[PDB]
Parts: C-alpha cells; structure tokens; sequence
C-alpha cells in the first residue's frame, strides 16, 4: 500500500460523531502521462512530508495519539467537553476552530522546544 | 484538565485542485493507441466504494477542475501523437479534378515530386467534396485548411480505439463519488462515497449526441448551468438508451504516393463495386418513445409546450452529429426524421443520410489541422445514445446543437469531486503529558 | 543546324480579321530531356529590335494581351492571333530552343 | 528585366578582325539566371545565333557554320560582353544585337522547379557595314 | 538516503541468530532518467518508513508487538527456526501469510492507543 | 506461544526491474553518451562478500539488456535532432569516377545562400553511399527514398567513454563470480554492488572490441545450444589484438544546401589511395580458433566446420564498426575463416570499405550521415568475442542476428534485486 | 563532557551550486514564462542574521551562471510552435521609400498554393539588408549563417521582474552593507527565503530600469588593473532616459507559402522622422563628474572616455529593447568623448531601429521583430555603465559579454545551503 | 516550498550568538515547459535535504526530538576543549570548521553505538 491505506482510510469513519470516531476500530475487518504521473507521486509525497514533520516536530513523532502540555484558550470556543466530543460532526468542529488552525500549531512549537530543553537542563545539570 | 491534543487520524477534506494520472484496464498491450500508447498506471482491484454514511456534502459541476484537465490531456495528449508524422504541405497543389461514378466522391489529380526533388511525376487521387474547395466554377480545386494551417496527417500506425480509461488522483487525495440516484447536476448528494479511482471513461468525441455514455439510474436527468438563461448550454441523459448504427458499404483500399523524398501518405485506390451513400439507421419506435419520455422531463421544468427545431445550419462541424468510427470520421445531418416535429403532449427504422470528411479541424483552434488515412475493407458500427445536447432557443424552441466538446465530459464526471484529506485534527482533552 | 518550315511567308490582312501562321520541326523537338516543348515566337516591327511573343508553344509574354495565342504538337507547330489590330504589323519569327545553336525561320512578314 | 545597349564602330574595313561591346544595364554579367547571346539580322539569311556564354564560368558554345572566328566574354568590374569577330567578309554587314536568355533557379524546399523564358530582352541592335 | 541498505544486504547468507554479529562488524535522457531514479528511492523508503510508523513502533531497529504466533503460519519454536536459516528460506515459510500480519498488526497498534487514551479519558 | 516481532534491516531480497541511472568517471566537450550530465566519481571498491548465498539468474531474460537498448538508441535521438537535416541534396546527382572503383568526382546542383540561384558543386561519396539510377551517368543518396537523412554535427563525436549503471538508492545489483559461468541457473559465488564498474557502448555486429577479456578461461554462451537461430556468443581469454586503418589524407570541404542548412564533404583525394588496412595476428587466431572449437567439442563431441558471413546485404555479412568519427564495414570472410584444422612470422588482411550513409538499427525512417574526418586515423583495438550463427559435422557462421545481443557479453553476471528490509518473525517478548 | 549529542537545528551553512525556481503576481503568453507560477511570496520574511560575518565573492557566482542557461532557454522554448521565416529569404529588388536608412523592397513569394505566386512589396531598414556583392538587390542578411525564425504576433517580450527562491532546506545570504564593492567580509549580513525581484532588460552600454545605488557610486570589478576583464559602474541618484519612434507606422499581412503569414511594415505616414534618445546633459556631464572621482582614487592618474567603436554594430553600439521594438544607437556621438579635471537643456542621440537580431552573442539562433503600430516613447531609468579599462587611463563604454547585465543586480545573493546536524560533547547520557 | 523550509530558516538564526546563548535564544522567536521541470527538479531535492537529515537520527537513534542525550565515550583527542571552555567562546560555523575532519568517523562510531545499545537492550528482553 502506497499510502491510500492511511489517508483515504481515514474518512473510513467519515462524518461519523468525534464519539465513533474516537473507538470506530473494527471497520476495517517518456511521453505526456509519464510526467503527469511523476507529477502526482512527487505531489504525493510533498502531502505526507507536510503532516509528518509538523507532527514531528512538535515531539509526536510516531505516536498515533499524543497528549500536549499547552492548556486551552476559552476564546476558541465556550462549549466544553462533552458538548463538543458528542453529538457533532468533526468537520463540523473544524469549522470554529479554523480560525486559531493557523496559530494553535506555533503554541506547540514553543512548548515542545520549551519541554526538550527542559529535559537537558536537568539530565546535564 | 482542559489541555490540546492532537489526532493522527481523522476525517476532514478540502476542495482542491490537484493534478491526477491515469490509470487503465490493460486492455492487451503493441503500443500505438495514441491514449494508451506505452500505457499509464497498470489497473487495479477496482471495487473500492465505501459507505461515508449520511454525510451532508454539495458541490456543482460546471466549476470542477477535474473536466478542464481532460481537456489538458487529450489536446495535448494528440500533440504528442501527431508530432512525429507526416506533413502534407507539397500536396498544395491546382488539382484537376472530375468525378468518377460510371455522389461527391470525386477524383483528382496533381503534380508531385518524386523520389527525386527535380523530377515530377502526376499522381491520381481521389477526394470528398468537404476537403477540396471551389477556387472561386470547374476543375482547379484545392485543398481547404491549406490556405490557413499546416496540413498534418494521422500515421496509419496509431488507432483511435476510445479504450476506457481511469482516472486517479495522487495519494493523500480521494475522489467523492456520488450515488444520489436523481442527483440534478448541482446541489446536496445525500449518499455520497469515496473512491481511489473513477470509472473508466471511454474518450469520444461526440458534438450533437453522446455516443457510448454510461447510462443514468433509474431516471431520466437534465443538467443545465442556468435553465432560466436564454443562451447557456444544457446536457440531457437517459435511461434505456437507444441504438444507432452507421456503416460505409464502400470496400475502399488505399493507395500510398509519393510526396517528395521520404514522405508518403495514403488516398482512396478505387471504388470496389458501386457508390453506396453512407447509411445509419435508428429503431423509429425507440427514439419516438425515448423523446417522448424526455419531452415530459423538459415539460416540467418550463410548464409550456416544447418544440423540436433542427440545428441552426452555417457549416458541419456544429451543425451535424459528428463522431469518429475506426479512423473515418463522420459529419451526419441528423435532421430527415430525427427532428422538426414534436409530439402532441411500425417496425421499420429512421435514416441518416450523411458522407465522409478525411481533413477535420478539431478543438476549434486556427492553423492546425489532421488528416486521417483511408481505412481499407467496409466499416461498421454500433453505440448507444446516452445524452443529447439540446440548446434552448407562449412556447420554447429547443435546437440540438453542440457548444464546445467539454460538454461531453461534463456528461460523465458529473458524479464526482476532487479533495484534500489533512487528518491532523485539534481537540481539547482532559489530559497532559506528565 | 536543325531547320524550321514557314508558312504562309507573308499574310496581309485588315482590322478586326484572324490570322494564322505556322512552322514545322525537322529533329523530332521536345526529345524528352525530361523537360517539355521548348517552341518560341518573336516578332519585331520594322527599325525596332525583336521582342518575345510567346515561348513553350503556348504561354505569353510579360503583360501581353491575348491578341494572339499559340498551340502546336511534337513536331507541328501554329500561332494564331485572334483579333488582328493596326498595331500587329511586323515580321513574326519561328525560334526552336531545344538544343545550341538556336535557329530562327526566315520571318513571317503579316500586315 | 534588363535595359540594355550595344556599342562599338559600325564602319569597318574587309578582312579585318571586329570587336563589339554591349554593356549591361541594372544586373550582373556573372549572375547565373542569365544567360548572354548575340544575334544578327542578315538581309537575306535573317536571323541567326552566333555565341553564348554564362553561369559556369567559362561556359561558351559558338554556331559550328561560323565556330572557327569567335571569342566572347565578360567581366563584372565593367559590367559588359564583348564579341570580336575575326576575318569579317562582306557578307557578314547586318545588325547584331545582345540579348539576355532568361533562366531561372526557385527552389522552394520540396520541389526545385528550373527553366528558361527565351530571350526576354534585347538591346537596340548595333549597325556594322564592311566597307572601305 | 537509501544507499545505507546494502549494509543490511549483507550477511545474506548466514544464521538469524548471526545476522547481529556482522552489523557489529559492520533536461536530457540522463537528466530525465535520473530524476525518475530518483523520486523513486524516496518513494521505496517513506514506504518503508510508513509502516513502522503505522506499526507504532517508528524508527527503533527491532520491534516487540502484541499479536501472538499463529501456529497455522509456523509451528517450528525459537529453538529450530533461528538454527541455521537465513531469511530467504524464512520468506517462503512466511510468504503467503504477509498481508494478514500486516493487517493483524496494524489493528494490534491501533487498539492499544485507545487503551493508552483509557488512562486519559476514564 | 510466542508472539510476533519485526526486525529492520533483513537481507530479504526479490527480482524486480527498475529504471536505472548512468555515472561516468567525470571529460568536457559534447561526447555523445556521457554528456555533461552522468553523475561523476563513485571509486567503488565496495565489493561486499556476500558470503556463499545461493542465488540464480540468467542473462536471457535478464530485463536490464533491454533496458539499455531502451535508451542509447534514444540517446542519440537527443543529438540527431537540433542538427542539419540533409533532405535537399536528394537532387539528380550525375558521376563519373574520381582520380587524381570505389569514389566519385560527382558534381550536382545546389542553392546557394538564397532561394533563387543554382550553384555547381562537385562532392566526394563512397561507392555505398550512392545507388545508379539506371550504360550509367545519374546517381542518387542510397536511403532517399525509404527515409529522410539526417546529418552528424561534427561538434560531437562517438569516441565510447565507459559508463557506469547505478542502481537508485534502495536496490541492489548483484553479481556471480564463479568463472566459469554456465550463462544461466545457480551461481555458487555472489556479490553485490552499487554500480558495476565498467561498460563501453561501442557498437560492433560481428567481433566484440575493447571488450572486457573473459576472466581466465574460454567461456561459451547460448539460449539453447541445440538450436539453429540462436545467436552462441563466444567470449575470448587471451584477446587477440586487431588494428584497421584509412591510410588516405581526405581533406574535409563545406557546401551549402539552401539558406542555413550546410554540411562537409569529402574534398579531394590527397596522396595515393589504398584500400582501408585491418591488419589482424594471424600467428594467435590460428590457434585462437582452434580453443575454441575445442570447447564447442566440449559440448558437441565432434568436428566443427567455419563458414563465410550469410551473405545477403552489408549489415550481417561485415564486421562493422567506430574506429571514432567513421563507420568501416569489412568483408572479414574472404581470407580470414574459410575452414578449420586437424585436431612464419606474418599478419593477416583484411578488404575493407567505409560508408558515409548508415542504416544502424536497422529500422525504416532512421539514418544519418557520417561526417568525414580529414586526414589518416588508425584505432587499435582487441577482439574479446565472437558472434556465431548456427547453420557428421557442425557448420558455423560469424555474424550475430541482431545488434541487441553485442551486450550480452559485458552484462551478463548482473540481475537487479529489490531489497526489501521488513520482514516478520516470532519472538518470546510481547509489549509490556 | 565524555558524551557527545546530537543538536538538531544547529546553524551551519556552506556553499552549494543547486537550482532556482518560479515567481511572480499580478491575458495571452509572456516570453518570461510567467503564465503559471508560485505567488507573491511576500518580501518581509527575512532575518537580520546579527552580527555574524561572511566573505564571499561575486565572480564566482552561481545564479549568474544559473540564470544564463536559463533565459537561454526560456527564449528558444517559446519560439517553437511558430513559423520559421527562411521563405522570405529571396532577391530583393529595393527601392527608396519615396515619402536612406529605409528602403522599399520587391520579392516573389509562394501563395496558398504551390505553384501560384505574386509579387509582393514590403518595408525594410537598411540596417539588416546587404546587396547581393549600385546592384539595387538585396537579401536578408542572416541566411548564409542559420535559420531566421519570427517573433510570434501574439505573445510579448517587455520584461518582468521575477524572484529567485531557493528550495526548501537552503538560504540566499542577502548582503546588507551597502558600501560593498562585491568581495571581502560582508558585516551586515541577512538571509532570505526569495530574492528580492530582478528585472529582465536586456543591454549593451547601460543598465536600464536596473535597481538604484544607495549612498554611494560603487564601481565594481575582479580587476581594475585588468585591460579586457569588464567594469561596472553602479549609480547614485538615477538619472532619467527617453526613447521613441514617432513614426506613425502601420503593419500588412504578407503572405508567405503556405500556413501563417509574417506581419511587414506597410507605409511610412508622413514623413520619415528618425528615431532619438533624450538626456540632461547636465544631469549627465555631474553624473559622469561623480564617477570620475570615484575610479581616479583607484589609479592616482588622470582619466579620459572614448568612442569605443570599431565593432560588429552590436556591441560598439547601445543595444537595448523597450516596447517591442529593439534599437541600436551611435551612444557616443558626443555622450562621453570627454576627460575631468574637476543650464536646463537636454542632449540628444541618433538611433537606428533593425528588424532582426542575433542576440545571446551567438550564432545559429536569430529571429524577426514584427513592428509596432503606431508610435512609442520608451522611457527607462539608468544605473549602471558598462565600461572597459582599455601617461593617463583610457575607458570606453561597452561590456565583453552580456552577463554583465545580470552580474550586476545579484551580487549581493549567494546561494548556500544550511546543514542542520551538528555533534558536540555534553555531560549527560541516555537514562 | 514552505513546509519543509521554514524551520530551516529559523535554525539560521541566531547564527552569530555563541552556543551558550544560542539555547536559550532559540525560544526568542516566539518568546511541462522550462519553468514548470525546473520547478519540479526543486521540490524533490528539497525533500532529499529533509529526509537525509532526519535518516540519520534513526540511524542514531535520535528520533523526533530536537536534542537527544547520547551514549559514546567522548574521543577526547579531537580536541584540549572541552564543554566549559568552548561552549561559551565560540559559534556552530567555528565548531564546524576544525571539527568537520573527523566527523564521518563518529557517525560510523556513532551507527554501532546505538545498534549495540539496541541489540545489548534485545540481550536485556532476552535475558
Ligand atoms: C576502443 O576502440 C576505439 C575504436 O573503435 C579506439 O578509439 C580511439 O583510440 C585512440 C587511441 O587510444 C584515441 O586517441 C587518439 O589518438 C590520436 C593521436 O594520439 C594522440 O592522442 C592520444 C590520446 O590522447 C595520445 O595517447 C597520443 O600520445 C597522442 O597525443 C588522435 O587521432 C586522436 O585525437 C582525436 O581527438 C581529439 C580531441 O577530440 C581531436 O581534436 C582530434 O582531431 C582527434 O579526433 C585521439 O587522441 C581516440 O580517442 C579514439 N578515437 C579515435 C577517433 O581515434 C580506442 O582506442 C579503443 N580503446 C579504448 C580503451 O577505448
Ligand atoms: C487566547 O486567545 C486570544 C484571542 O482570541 C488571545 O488574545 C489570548 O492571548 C489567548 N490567550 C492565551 C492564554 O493564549
Ligand atoms: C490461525 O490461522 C488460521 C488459518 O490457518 C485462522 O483460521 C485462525 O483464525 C488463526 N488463528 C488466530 C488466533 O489468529
Ligand atoms: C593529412 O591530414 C592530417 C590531419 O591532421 C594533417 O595533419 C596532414 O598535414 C595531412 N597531410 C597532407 C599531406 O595534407
Ligand atoms: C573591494 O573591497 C575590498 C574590501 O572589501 C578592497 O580590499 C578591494 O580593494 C576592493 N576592490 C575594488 C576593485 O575596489
Ligand atoms: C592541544 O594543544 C596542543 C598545543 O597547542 C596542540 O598541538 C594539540 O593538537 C592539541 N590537542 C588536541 C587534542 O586538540
């Protein structure tokens, strides 16, 4: 498998409820076209690089869930955690929250580097 | 807690606009096939649907970027085909001409230059009238495109074959196909699904009705970007399509002369037999029936009485229900019976008379031109019509007629959409790393 | 060395009348040489160099009229002129330009 | 086309050797389409072809009646072609003329048609009488 | 990138217990034709690089899972199977059964990450 | 019982076919095959052991032949195609001889440097080159009429720099060492490499030249030795050396077809012609021929017999070949095989002639022609294997069917393998 | 220490010859590509990069010669799909154009057809046709050498600015002091993700439209005590060039052999007025008073400018592009002939126009300018002189290759790549 | 063109700052046709710059994290200095340049080193 195994499957759980989609887990059970396809495997590449080295960098490299030690910022949205973790759609959550997308990744940049360094100035002091 | 997480799995897309590569049935394999060729992504287990259950989803077709890249291939697709062939440009020569039946098949005569540059030699070949032009009324004809375009002609070589052909899209992109079994072109699919690669789309260039077009579920369906504007182009399907047959009793061979060094192309030899028009011939209760089927479906969105008028005349290409069969193309009139009545709400078959046309000009673009061999032996043939391409023009007037050929595949990659999947999903959480 | 035939040596001739002339070949002419009738006709009024009329048998001059025209077979060659004028007084000549030297008739004296 | 002019003596005493010019007016005397000749108009013979010369150098073809007393030739630097005749007699008293054969070279990548228009133009015609 | 996989190649032809002794020891058609070379030693890799990942177990050189040893694909212990066999033969023994344990190991790391969000959620 | 683990980095390996890349030394100037592209460099003494695996392949369906005939004859589709097209001199082309049997003083009619003039012109060509139109005065370029001509610019040249084939970063080439190879099935020793160290793309139809001498003993190749149109290559230890010459001083002139388009010419015979010289060591081939048969008894258990060439046309009766910037094409039947043996110091001739005109792969609508190179050029060279036809007793001819197999004979102990370093095992651990 | 550790992400740069791509922003075909490429790439993303040093050179550069077999490229890639104009190429009978640089010229031509020809009459300067050896026959002057091919009607070929930018996991090192001459330590120095934005006019004696000096006139060189090595002058305060043709000229559709046609000039309205170029001569006579102190402290002699002619036409002269339609003038006709000791008007310079080119300095490539209907006023700015070092100095203008141009606008870039792996010793080990 | 870029340049940061600062500093940043191939040459070397840099931590068992503690004896000849006298005098481009000859050396040193801790780990699960 190329890698359609992992990003076509996960629409697999579609627009199921974050609820579902949080345990949904058993579901699985030369020439012109030369270059329009050496186009698309660079192309497909350069979309895995993308999500990889963000998910990399922030020190959740692998690990297909990770927890993060940045708290929440009420002024993404009121509605709290049971509210939001059922009876909604996620690409419905990802409607309000698009709008910090842009910047919530920057709060895990500073304190992934703020935890690594942390970890030296202890171990090496 | 209150804390941010991340997921490394979750369903979100984007619409994008990404390029896509081809994927096809390995239908055998020689490769002079002009789309195939050395051939593209090698098939695949093609059952992939999958359920993306209850999933609100909308999306209109006349704005997809996925059609306009079929039209990226193709034109370019035939450029990387006709490059390495033959130029006809020393064949622009007075031509007497005369006829040759003991219909304008007529036959013609020039100077050419041997396999010498010096010497001359005359040369016999014959020409249907669409490809000689009047020079301003006998003999002295000459050849039409030649006075704008540099004449080029198909090798003998490559087929024109229309093998299906599967689109996919780059990996970290998915297709959303739709199921909505009365999806009206634009709007909510409320049964959508995804798929890797799309159905195998067979490349005929149809220019008055869909030849060969898959068929519609269930229902009859009308597509139309404005079905309230005057002049907007509007698609149609069907749903137990008809049949229609065009054959050339003619059993031409061709003749291969010379034209200066190295370069030959091939012309009709003779006519074995007797000139015979090209015929095609459509079960008449079937197209009354069929019509009359499509006439309530347009009915019903008007709420008038509806009129079929014949196309609106000026030339061949938009005028006629052109399409290609084995290498020969057509250029078909379409009209006799097949029109200029409507209904007030046998077992013999409607007639198409209609000719040959070696010298086509395709996608509309000044100063190229094909030239397509004589294809030896009697040719036959048969396809479904699957859409027609009514324009519509107290009462309404609806006129088959063709704007550009994109509408044909609009009419099949209407079911689809092209996405982004991004799975880097942001929650909150009770959590924190300890 | 190759020798042309005239006839009529002399025509006259009044307005508005056609008139014909004619010349035969000797060696064979038009010999293939993968080329064609090399036939020619001058004419030349009197005091005034000669000037070209016709060559290949059948094809005119720099802007000439088609006061006269030209035709002939392998060997048999004729000119006619279509509608005589009181300009077209002069002496016609018969030229061959198939092989050196080149060889006029001795004129053909028309008024 | 070209203008052109003879020029030379037109009295001449017998027996001797004559020489004859005619100048060139808007073209070469080298250039290949062309192709120089002379001609005379006798009283009682008429017209007849003497010498031609151009394209390939040197490149001349004298009438075999009168191949034994003829030069001709020419050069850019005047512009010009020359006839001398040798041993005149008084038969030869007539007018000669220069004339320019047209030839023509056109190649247009797939075919190179090639031929002649006869002679084209003539110059005014140079008088020469043998007397004394 | 790659190139690092011919150290692997070696020890081809040695025991699976002596395989770790040896890592101890341890524009244009030429322009065009590379390019297409090139993407693909990439792509070979992160397709490689993808599987540990989506195996959990990313980047370490030996893995430790949670699926058990099916005795339908193997029923020779640890004593025979790593006697005196290279790989090449423990391919053919394992050959039809590859996708399955692909497969069965992808859903053993999946489940086990709910399990760790258990603490996290409960 | 036991659980599962994966170990990274497993030699498992399987047979694939790949895209290779080239790699050169480095050299400058618009050689042909290296190009200013190919990757420089690599001094490869990475010869890993790869110690007593058991492993097969053979060169006949071997898939990286072909793939090197998938290029070369498009790479010099990249070179042909800017140069000067050479269809107008297609012109009525009228000889007579040329002095000062074989060349021609021919003169024909060109253009000049515009469109409305003709130009005498007198032009060398080869007997070959030209074909009588018809007791004979009208000649025309032999490939005319079957395809158009293209012409070699002399700014590149076909001297055969070495290239390396480099298999992309994650294959494996592997290469056998026993040898005295069978030419398929098991190899008992193994090694592989990145990329192999040396191949010459000079082309040659009958004899092998500058080829890699085999490695210490005679070795015989085939498909199926028990046939009769299968192309047996035979491949020489102790090369014999070989050395043909063009002892003439042409001088090269330049004439011009229409506006732009121009090309060179041989100008004029200078000093005394001789037929072109290939002087081979008769003392070694006699007994050279005779090692060999002796292995083809080896197989066949009776007396061999050596025919001329086939015959027919000059393409598979000649030995044909680059002494660099001319093509020879020798008779290298006539007073060379003819015969065989039982059980006087001199060197043996060969007649040989050039020809501007070729017909290389001979494919209808492809030629070219060979740009001369002015004064003498000698290329000595070694015969490292002969190509051999089959036809009581066994007859043999020389000359290979098809150009193809020339390469057999350096890349045959190659096979491309895809290693694949994931593989699974039981294990007593489990995740805890 | 006794352990080292890996830092990822540690600053460490070296140079590295690699590839350049797109850019651009803000409709038919432009010759600079530019039809499809990356957007905008916003110009603020730099970092100041304190305090640390870095010398390099501007000779030995890379973009220059990165570019070079670019642009090349560019140019000979789009030129393809249109016509070769090698028909054209017969006996030209020339008249005057009755209305000495212009001449009037006759010429059979192959119609629609193959053997049905006219006579054809079309406008030509004498710059760029030669008599065949008074003779009054012409032809065009580039057939003994290539094939001419004809600029397509349609697209245009004024320039664009474009940026370099390089590839993700390099840097462009932007030098910031702006009294640098090109080579030694750079100590203000700045990084980049995309280039600035060069413009492509081409040039032969100035540098037109080109990027403006900053506080200083800098005169930049690998030597200055070099007799054929270039100099480049780089100018404070700009000063300001027009250039016209004030013909009111009108284009005819010609038609050669089959196919396409190639667009021709047709009459000449009015009267022939002959193209000029406008300069402040006091702007320039200080202008150049500035650059003759600067350059006189390199030699400690005194200094002198001269015609610099005696050449091909395309070098000796100002050869530029503007509005397109190329021009050539004398530039020297009394521009610089003057030497230093130490009114509102202007000066004004004779120009030629030539309908076709051999540009690149090559051979084997050259191409036709259809005209431009109507007329033009092309107006540039100047920054940069192309001069060359020939008791006293001598200089005249004129530069050895047209690189130079592009020299002059990336010298403060140097493509380098940033190497993130670093090992140095740390006290710690693995837990 | 962005993605894999932006934390390059942000590493060139700073660049001047000797390494003592440069930890801590870090945190201050919060705190077809020709020019269509040309393009496509770009964006996949850009990717063999990336993959080549983070290959060689998983041969060194230094996945994900920016700084990783290592275990490998300090081969104390390459240089007198050590931590507390270079780290606060000198800058990466002065470290680089008379440290750079040895460097293939410890990764090779390096390779085994963690191939052997792994596998003596394996000796510890198999134990
Ligand atoms: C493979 O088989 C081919 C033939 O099929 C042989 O190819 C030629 O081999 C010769 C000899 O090795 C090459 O060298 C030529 O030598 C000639 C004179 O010798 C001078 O140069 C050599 C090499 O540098 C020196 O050793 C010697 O001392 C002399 O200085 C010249 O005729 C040749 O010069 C050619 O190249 C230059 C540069 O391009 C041109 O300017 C010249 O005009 C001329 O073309 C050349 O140096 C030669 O390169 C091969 N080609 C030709 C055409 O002869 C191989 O030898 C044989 N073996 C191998 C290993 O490839
Ligand atoms: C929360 O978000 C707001 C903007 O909505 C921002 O101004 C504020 O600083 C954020 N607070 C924290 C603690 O990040
Ligand atoms: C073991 O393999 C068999 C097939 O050989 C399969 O049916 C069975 O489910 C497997 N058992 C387990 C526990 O995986
Ligand atoms: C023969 O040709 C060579 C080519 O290098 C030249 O050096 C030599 O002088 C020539 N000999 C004669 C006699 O022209
Ligand atoms: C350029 O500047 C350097 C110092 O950076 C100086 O030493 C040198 O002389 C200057 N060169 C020229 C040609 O002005
Ligand atoms: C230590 O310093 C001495 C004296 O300067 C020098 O020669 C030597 O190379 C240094 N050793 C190391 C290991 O750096």
């Amino acid at each position: 498998v190329g890698l359609g195994a992992v990003f076509l499957g996960f629409l697999g759980a579609a627009g199921s409820t974050m609820g579902a989609a949080s345990n949904t887990l058993t579901v699985q059970a030369l020439g012109v076209w030369g270059f329009k396809q050496l186009q698309a495997r660079v192309l497909a590449i350069e979309r895995y690089l993308e999500v990889q080295q963000l998910l990399g960098m922030w020190g959740c490299s692998g690990k297909l869930i990770c927890c993060t030690n940045v708290p929440w910022n009420s002024s993404w949205s009121n509605k709290t955690y049971n509210e939001i973790w059922d009876n909604m759609t996620w690409m419905q959550w990802d409607r309000e929250i698009g709008n910090y997308t842009d910047t919530i990744y920057k709060l895990l940049e500073v304190s992934q580097f703020q935890q690594e360094i942390n970890e030296k100035d202890n171990l090496t002091l | 807690g209150l804390w941010v997480t991340v997921y490394y799995g979750v369903p979100v897309w984007r619409e994008a606009k990404t390029t896509l590569f081809c994927a096809s049935d390995a239908k055998s394999y020689e490769v002079h096939n002009v789309w195939a060729t050395h051939a593209c992504v090698p098939t695949d287990p093609n059952p992939q649907e999958l359920v993306l259950e209850n999933v609100t989803e909308n999306f209109n077709m006349w704005k997809n970027d996925m059609v306009d890249q079929m039209h990226e291939d193709i034109i370019s697709l035939w450029d990387q085909s006709l490059k390495p062939c033959v130029k006809l440009t020393p064949l622009c020569v007075t031509l007497n001409c005369s006829d040759a039946k003991v219909e304008e098949i007529k036959n013609c005569s020039f100077n050419a230059t041997t396999e010498l540059r010096d010497k001359k030699r005359r040369e016999y070949a014959l020409f249907y009238r669409l490809d000689i032009v009047p020079l301003s009324n006998n003999s002295e004809y000459r050849l039409i495109n030649c006075n704008t375009s540099v004449i080029t002609q198909i090798c003998p070589k490559v087929t024109f074959d229309p093998i299906p052909i599967h689109y996919c899209a780059p990996a970290g992109y998915a297709i959303l196909k739709c199921n909505n079994k009365t999806f009206n072109g634009t709007g909510p699919c409320n049964n959508v699904s995804t798929v890797q690669c799309t159905h195998g789309i067979k490349p005929v260039v149809s220019t008055q009705l869909l030849l060969n077009g898959s068929l519609a579920e269930e229902e009859i369906i009308i597509r139309s970007e404005n079905l309230t504007d005057n002049v907007k182009t509007i698609i149609v399907h069907l749903n137990e399509s008809v049949e229609i047959t065009c054959t050339r009793p003619n059993n031409m061979t061709r003749k291969s002369v010379r034209i200066g060094p190295g370069q030959t192309f091939y012309a009709l030899g003779d006519i074995i037999g007797d000139i015979r028009q090209p015929h095609c011939n459509i079960s008449e209760i079937k197209w009354e029936k069929t019509l009359q089927r499509v006439s309530e479906k347009l009915r019903e969105h008007f709420n008038k009485t509806i009129i079929f008028n014949q196309s609106s005349g000026g030339d061949l290409e938009i005028t006629t229900h052109s399409f290609n069969c084995g290498g020969e193309f057509f250029y078909c009139n379409t009209s006799d019976l097949f029109f200029n009545k409507t209904f007030n709400e046998t077992n013999s078959t409607i007639t198409l008379p209609c000719r040959i046309k070696q010298i086509i000009n395709m996608w509309q673009e000044v100063g190229r031109a094909m030239y397509a061999p004589p294809i030896a032996g009697n040719i036959t043939c048969k396809s479904n019509i699957t859409g027609l391409l009514l324009t519509r023009d107290t009462k309404e007037t609806f006129r088959p007629g063709g704007g550009n050929m994109r509408d044909n595949w609009r009419s099949e990659l209407y079911k689809y959409k092209v996405v982004e999947v991004k799975p880097l999903g942001i929650a909150p959480t009770e959590c924190n790393r300890t | 060395d190759i020798v042309m035939t005239q006839t009529p040596i002399s025509l006259p001739v009044s307005l508005g009348e056609s008139a014909t002339i004619s010349c035969r070949s000797s060696r064979s002419l038009v010999d293939r040489q993968d080329g064609k009738t090399y036939l020619e006709w001058y004419f030349q009024k009197p005091g005034q160099s000669p000037q070209l009329l016709i060559y290949e048998v059948a094809n005119r001059a720099s802007g000439v009229p088609d006061r006269f025209r030209g035709s002939g077979s392998d060997t048999d060659f004729t000119l006619k002129i279509s509608r005589v004028e009181a300009d077209d007084v002069a002496i016609y000549y018969c030229m061959q330009s198939l092989d050196p030297p080149h060889t006029f008739g001795q004129g053909t004296k028309v008024e | 086309q070209v203008q052109l002019q003879e020029s030379g003596p037109g009295m001449v005493k017998p027996s001797e050797t004559l020489t004859l010019t005619c100048a060139v007016f808007g073209g070469r005397v080298t250039s290949g389409d062309s192709f120089w000749t002379w001609i005379r108009q006798s009283p009682t013979k008429g017209l007849e072809w003497l010498a031609g010369i151009s394209g390939d150098a040197d490149n001349p073809t004298y009438n075999p009646s009168l191949k034994s007393r003829l030069t001709i030739s020419k050069d850019p630097s005047k512009n010009q072609v020359s006839l001398k005749v040798t041993s005149v007699t008084a038969t030869d008293t007539a007018v000669y003329y220069c004339a320019r054969e047209k030839q023509y070279y056109f190649d247009d990548y797939y075919s190179v048609e090639s031929g002649r228009v006869g002679m084209d133009s003539w110059g005014q015609g140079v008088a020469v009488i043998v007397s004394s």
